[PDB]
């Protein structure tokens, strides 16, 4: 069939600008790598180590510490430290886990805001107060007072996130698989896995921007997702 | 442009993979449109080609024919009374006065329906018979589909170079006629107005007076 | 496998063992014999017809599902498939799922302009390739059109091809049912089923329609 | 609002290391620097609260 | 027909004396340099860039000076001032400038902000046009393509040649018609869609000669 009829099959690396270069730290191996890092947040950071200031009152002179050397710590190294697993905050792989977790939450939130607005007729912002005063789902009143649900939400999400943090392999922290991939859609190292992962970051980045739209529109217009849509149509 | 491998095609840029092999550009208007594949058999293709050209020439006459009375009477002789809107023109032979050409009683003034029936059957029968036979008293040029031997008095086709381009011009004007003739039929049934009246409605309110204005006038009410 | 070769089922069942067109040999999915009119005697015409069948089928399956959902939703007012297009001329135009703000289409000219441009590219790409794929099978491209890689095993692909054409052929026949029932009953397909479920003997084609059809 | 900004500032001051020039200028390795600034902040608040 | 020596000329049959430098090597070459303004090949090149840019701007201007009014006339939208020569004052209204008349659209309330943003944005992209930038590098100053031809309608060289003529001809027509918009506004004082409607209603009296005309003096 070929084609080259209704489209220009130009050859190049799809980047966030029609012509630009990938940053040295952004190779293109990761899914969704578009060479987008103008601030260089994922650039391998360089730090200087200052020596311990002298604070011994038994000494005549207590000089402050000076640069004891320049070191570039290795990022993307997970350890057994529960509170700070990664070696460096500014690592590409840690940020990708942040990008995926922020993105997956936004995907659920973007769908959740729409569905409850179309089911209950209440704005997602006004939904929080309504459930606080009267715990309810789909119009059915829940059999639990809000105080218990508050503790349960913190305890359930506390356990859930503590389970998540147990994983040490950086790639498996972003893609646990196993029980979370029962259909084995992207558990192998195929091209389909890469393409599926590329779809996930795109939907994730879309949802992050989209939910940022919900909150700003709610701040400005005062309406929810579906409500803001109706307001815009009437605005004409 | 209209012959050979680089000829113009129906799907334009996307027609590269829609050209049926047997369609090579050796016949007029071979844009290569045979998605269903009826012209796979060369004999069937030969027959279909003749049918298409015959339909086009009949349609070309039909188009001009279906508009000349109404256009004239709308601004001109105005003799055609209610028999100017083609679809509603057949009963002209059922007028007490008669089917008077140009609304002129002296002209034709036919009144017998069976008469015109038998006459046309005899006139058309012999002509169609000669066309099927492939031979007649008139010059036949040897080509049944293209008997310019006598049917070309002006000799507008004396060199093959013109005939080719002229053949393409014939079919393409004919195809537009066939397409527009199908338009007259449907517009007649859906609207019940003359072709110019439908044109007038579109000009007055193009958005309001379109095909979708009468979309619900065929709804299958319970 | 059973759906391919000479042992393949046949449209006449037992009374088809001696009634099989020579050109039909079970090398294509959904080959139940038939072809009593010799339409696909030409091998070229057979190939062209085979593609049209799968296309007409894939459309009918979309149509069959699409003609039922809007009639099975309270938000869409259970609108009938043959009475949906007129909604564009409604005061609120077309609101997806009956939720104000969705699409909000009110101009049938704008929809036809977008449909003609978008579908012309899509159909063109299906004919001579395009960004989705080039040099792939005409009816079974794969790749971008098989994201879940369901049909990766040639054996599974063969069986699934039969599954597609058989579900599709049923959808094509049922859509023809939708067309005629709409012209005769004048009500939605789901409404017709509800009536036949209520009083089957009383509410059928012959009890209140056959006599008035002539 | 100050609580929201206090959380975000806490996140920033938890992630970004101090500049080398600022670290030496303010003696951030010496805890008596924190005492000087805290005493400064607490007498600012005492004037406001009075 | 549009290229080479045996091309069409602006003076139809009686156009034999065409300048030597105008020899059908560029789109839109009708041999009309009667004033010799482009005898210098270097000046001729710069003028060619000027013509294409003025034409492309005019084509946007011609469409943009009709749409806001045409939609208002048909009742599709309620613009502040649909007429192009009064659309600027919309920024001074109580509600500012609302795109399509919708307050939830652009909703601009500061002409200084509009001007400052335009200077920076136009300044950068115009600099990108002459020196290259994010969208691509400069090879042909007026026909960059690549990022600016995503549909690849100019992929075929022969088609581009033909399409090059189509652009300048639609562009030249727009420049003339847009020049008309200026004069008709100054004289009629009514939007071009309005002026058209009037003439079409009565092409005998609603013409420039029947009205205005002697009034200009
Ligand atoms: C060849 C194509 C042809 C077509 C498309 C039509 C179409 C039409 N003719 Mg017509 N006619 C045609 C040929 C002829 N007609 C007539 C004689 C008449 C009459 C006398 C009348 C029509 C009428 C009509 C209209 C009503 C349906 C009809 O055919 O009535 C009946 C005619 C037929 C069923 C057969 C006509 C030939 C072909 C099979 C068309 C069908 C209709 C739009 C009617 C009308 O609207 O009058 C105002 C009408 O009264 N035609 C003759 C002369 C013998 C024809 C010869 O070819
Ligand atoms: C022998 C007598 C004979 C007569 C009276 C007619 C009469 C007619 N033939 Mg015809 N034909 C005859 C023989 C033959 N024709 C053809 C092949 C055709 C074709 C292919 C066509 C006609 C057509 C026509 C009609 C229009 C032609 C026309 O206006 O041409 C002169 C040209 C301008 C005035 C017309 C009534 C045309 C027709 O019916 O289309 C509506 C048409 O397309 N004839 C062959 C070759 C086999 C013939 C062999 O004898
Ligand atoms: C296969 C495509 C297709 C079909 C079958 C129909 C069918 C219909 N449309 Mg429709 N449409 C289709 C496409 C489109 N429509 C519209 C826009 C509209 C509007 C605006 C309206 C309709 C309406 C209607 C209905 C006419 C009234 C009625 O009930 O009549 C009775 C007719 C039947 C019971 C069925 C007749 C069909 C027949 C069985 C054959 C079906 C197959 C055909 C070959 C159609 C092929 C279509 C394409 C490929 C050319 C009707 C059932 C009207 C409506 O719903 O108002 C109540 C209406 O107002 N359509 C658009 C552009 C957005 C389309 C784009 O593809
Ligand atoms: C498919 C071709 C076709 C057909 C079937 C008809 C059929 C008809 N035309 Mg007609 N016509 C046609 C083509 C056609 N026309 C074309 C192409 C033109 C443009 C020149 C005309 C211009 C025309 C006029 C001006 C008139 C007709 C008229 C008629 C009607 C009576 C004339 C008649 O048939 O007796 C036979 C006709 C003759 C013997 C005249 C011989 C030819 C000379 C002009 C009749 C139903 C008359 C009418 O009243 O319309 C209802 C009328 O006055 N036609
Ligand atoms: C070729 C097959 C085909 C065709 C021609 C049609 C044609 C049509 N369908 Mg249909 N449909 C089909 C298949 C088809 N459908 C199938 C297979 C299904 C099952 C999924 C449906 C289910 C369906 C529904 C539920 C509805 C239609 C509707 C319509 C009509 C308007 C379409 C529209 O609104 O714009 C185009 C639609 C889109 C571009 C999709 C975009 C959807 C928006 C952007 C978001 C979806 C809403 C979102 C979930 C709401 C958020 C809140 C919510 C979670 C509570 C139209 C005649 C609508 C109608 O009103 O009928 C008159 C309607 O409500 N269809
Ligand atoms: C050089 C070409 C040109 C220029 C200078 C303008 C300038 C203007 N247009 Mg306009 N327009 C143009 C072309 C142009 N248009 C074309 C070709 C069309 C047809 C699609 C339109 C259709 C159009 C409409 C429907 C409207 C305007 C409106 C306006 C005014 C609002 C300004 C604004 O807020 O921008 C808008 C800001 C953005 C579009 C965001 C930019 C994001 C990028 C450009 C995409 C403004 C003076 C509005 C108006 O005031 O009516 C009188 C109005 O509603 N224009
Ligand atoms: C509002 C912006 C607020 C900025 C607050 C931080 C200012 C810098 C603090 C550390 C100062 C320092 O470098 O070491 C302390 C400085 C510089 O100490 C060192 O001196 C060396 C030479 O002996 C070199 O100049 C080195 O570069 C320098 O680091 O010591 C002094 O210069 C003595 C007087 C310092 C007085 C305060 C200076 C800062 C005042 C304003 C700063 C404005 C803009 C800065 C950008
Ligand atoms: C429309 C969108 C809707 C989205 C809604 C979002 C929230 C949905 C609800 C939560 C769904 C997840 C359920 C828990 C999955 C899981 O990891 O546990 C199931 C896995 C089993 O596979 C085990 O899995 C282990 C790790 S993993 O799970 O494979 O990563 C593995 O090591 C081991 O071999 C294997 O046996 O178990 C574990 O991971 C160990 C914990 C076992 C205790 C499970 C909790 C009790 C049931 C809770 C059910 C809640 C519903
Ligand atoms: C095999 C054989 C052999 C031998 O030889 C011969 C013979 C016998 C002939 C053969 C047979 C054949 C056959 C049976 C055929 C049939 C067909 C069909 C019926 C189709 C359908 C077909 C059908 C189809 C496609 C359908 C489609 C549909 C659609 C799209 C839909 C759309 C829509 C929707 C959704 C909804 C809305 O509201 C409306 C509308 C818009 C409307
Ligand atoms: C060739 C030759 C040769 C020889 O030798 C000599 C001689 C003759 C001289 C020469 C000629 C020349 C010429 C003709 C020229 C012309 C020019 C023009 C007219 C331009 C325009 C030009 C024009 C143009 C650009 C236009 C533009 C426009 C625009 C932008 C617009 C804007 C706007 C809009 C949209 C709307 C709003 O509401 C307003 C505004 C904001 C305002
Ligand atoms: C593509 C292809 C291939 C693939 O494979 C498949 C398929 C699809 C099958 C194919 C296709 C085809 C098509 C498309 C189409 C066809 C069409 C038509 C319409 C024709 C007509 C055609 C048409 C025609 C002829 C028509 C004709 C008409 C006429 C004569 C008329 C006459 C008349 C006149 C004047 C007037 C008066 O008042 C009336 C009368 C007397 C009546």
């Amino acid at each position: 069939r070929s084609g080259g009829a209704g489209y220009r099959q130009y050859s190049g690396d799809a980047l966030w600008l029609p012509n630009t270069e990938r940053p040295a730290w952004l190779d293109g191996s990761l899914p969704g790598d578009r060479g987008f890092d103008p601030l260089g947040l994922s650039r391998p950071a360089e730090y200087l180590q200052i020596d311990l200031d002298e604070l011994d009152q038994n000494a005549a002179v207590n000089k402050a510490g000076g640069v004891v050397g320049a070191f570039t710590p290795v990022a993307d190294q997970v350890s057994t430290d529960s509170l700070a697993p990664y070696s460096e905050v500014f690592g590409l792989q840690r940020f990708r886990e942040c990008e995926l977790i922020h993105g997956r939450w936004a995907m659920l939130a973007c769908l959740g805001a729409l569905v409850q607005e179309g089911v209950t007729g209440d704005s997602w912002v006004a939904a929080q107060t309504l459930v606080y005063n009267q715990p309810q789902y789909a119009g059915i009143d829940l059999p639990f007072d809000i105080y218990t649900l508050a503790v349960l939400n913190s305890v359930l999400m506390g356990g859930v996130e503590l389970f998540r943090n147990s994983e040490l392999d950086p790639e498996r922290r972003c893609y646990p698989g196993g029980a979370f991939d029962p259909l084995n859609l992207a558990s192998d190292d195929s091209e389909r896995t890469q393409k599926l992962r590329e779809a996930e970051i795109k939907h994730a980045r879309l949802a992050m921007v989209s939910f940022l739209g919900y909150t700003v529109q709610a701040w400005y217009t005062g309406e929810g997702a579906l409500g803001s849509l109706n307001k815009f149509a009437n605005g004409f | 442009e209209f012959y050979g491998p680089d000829r113009a095609k129906w799907l334009g840029p996307f027609s590269e993979g829609s050209v049926p092999s047997y369609l090579k550009g050796e016949f007029p208007g071979d844009y290569g449109w045979d998605t269903a594949g009826l012209s796979a058999d060369p004999e069937t293709f030969a027959r279909y080609r003749e049918i298409e050209v015959i339909h086009a020439r009949w349609a070309m006459l039909g188009a001009l024919g279906c508009l000349t009375p109404e256009l004239l009477q709308n601004n001109g002789a105005a003799d055609f009374g209610e028999a100017a809107v083609w679809f509603k023109a057949g009963a002209s032979i059922f007028n007490e006065d008669g089917l008077n050409y140009l609304g002129n009683p002296s002209l034709i003034h036919a009144q017998s329906i069976v008469a015109v029936l038998l006459t046309q059957l005899v006139i058309m029968g012999a002509a169609e018979a000669y066309r099927y036979s492939g031979e007649g008293p008139v010059e036949t040029s040897g080509d049944s589909l293209y008997p310019g031997g006598f049917f070309d008095p002006l000799g507008l086709a004396d060199d093959p170079d013109t005939l080719a381009e002229l053949k393409v011009k014939e079919i393409k004007n004919g195809r537009l006629a066939m397409f527009s003739m199908f338009g007259f039929f449907v517009q007649g049934l859906v609207t019940g107005k003359s072709p110019l009246e439908n044109l007038a409605d579109h000009l007055a309110e193009p958005s309001v007076n379109n095909g979708f204005a009468s979309a619900t006038k065929f709804l299958p009410l319970p | 496998s059973q759906w391919y070769g000479p042992d393949r089922p046949k449209f006449l069942g037992p009374y088809s063992t001696n009634f099989v067109p020579s050109y039909l040999t079970g090398e294509f999915p959904g080959d139940y014999g038939w072809d009593t009119s010799g339409l696909s005697a030409d091998p070229a015409t057979f190939a062209r017809y085979r593609e049209i069948e799968v296309i007409h089928a894939r459309w009918a399956m979309l149509g069959a599902l699409g003609c039922v959902v809007p009639e099975l939703l309270d938000g869409t007012n259970h609108i009938a498939w043959f009475k949906a297009g007129a909604e564009i001329f409604g005061d609120d135009g077309i609101q997806y799922l009956g939720i104000p703000g969705l699409i909000n289409a009110k101009s049938i000219v704008a929809t036809l302009i977008v449909q003609v441009v978008l579908m012309s590219y899509v159909e063109g790409y299906r004919v001579n390739g395009g960004p989705a794929g080039t040099g792939l099978d005409a009816v079974y491209p794969g790749g971008n059109f098989d994201p879940l890689g369901l049909a990766d095993d040639p054996d599974t692909l063969a069986e699934l091809k039969v599954k597609e054409i058989k579900n599709g052929r049923l959808a094509m026949l049922s859509m023809f049912g939708f067309f005629i029932q709409a012209i005769v009953t004048g009500e939605g397909p789901i409404k017709n089923l509800n009536d036949h479920l209520a009083d089957a003997s009383a509410n059928n084609f012959y009890a209140l329609y056959a006599k008035n059809l002539a | 609002a100050a609580g929201i900004l206090g959380v975000l500032a806490g996140l920033f001051h938890l992630c970004v290391r101090p500049p080398q020039r600022l670290y030496n200028g303010l003696r951030m390795g010496n805890i008596e620097t924190v005492l000087s600034s805290s005493i400064a902040a607490v007498f600012w608040a005492a004037f406001v609260v009075s | 027909e549009f290229y080479g020596p045996d091309r069409v000329k602006f003076l139809g049959p009686f156009s034999g004396n065409t300048p030597s430098y105008l020899k059908g090597e560029y789109p839109g070459d009708y041999g009309w340099d009667t004033a010799g303004l482009s005898a210098d090949p270097e000046t001729f090149a710069r003028y060619r860039e000027l013509e294409v840019i003025h034409a492309r701007w005019a084509m946007l201007g011609a469409l943009g000076c009709v749409t806001p009014e045409l939609l208002q006339r048909n009742g599709a939208a309620n613009f502040g001032e649909a007429v192009w020569f009064k659309a600027g004052a919309q920024i001074f209204q109580e509600g500012g400038l609302d795109y399509l008349g919708n307050p939830n659209l652009v909703h601009a309330q500061s002409i200084v902000a509009i001007l400052l943003t335009q200077v920076v944005l136009m300044g950068l992209i115009e600099g990108y046009r002459v020196n290259g930038g994010p969208a691509g590098e400069v090879v042909d100053p007026i026909y960059p393509g690549e990022a600016f031809d995503p549909l690849g309608l100019a992929d075929d060289p022969d088609t581009l040649a033909e399409l090059k003529v189509k652009e300048i001809k639609n562009g030249r027509l727009a420049m003339v018609s847009m020049f008309g918009f200026f004069i008709q506004a100054i004289v009629t004082g009514k939007g071009p869609v309005q002026n058209l409607s009037d003439h079409l209603a009565s092409p005998s009296t609603d013409n420039f000669y029947s009205l205005y005309a002697k009034t200009l003096a």
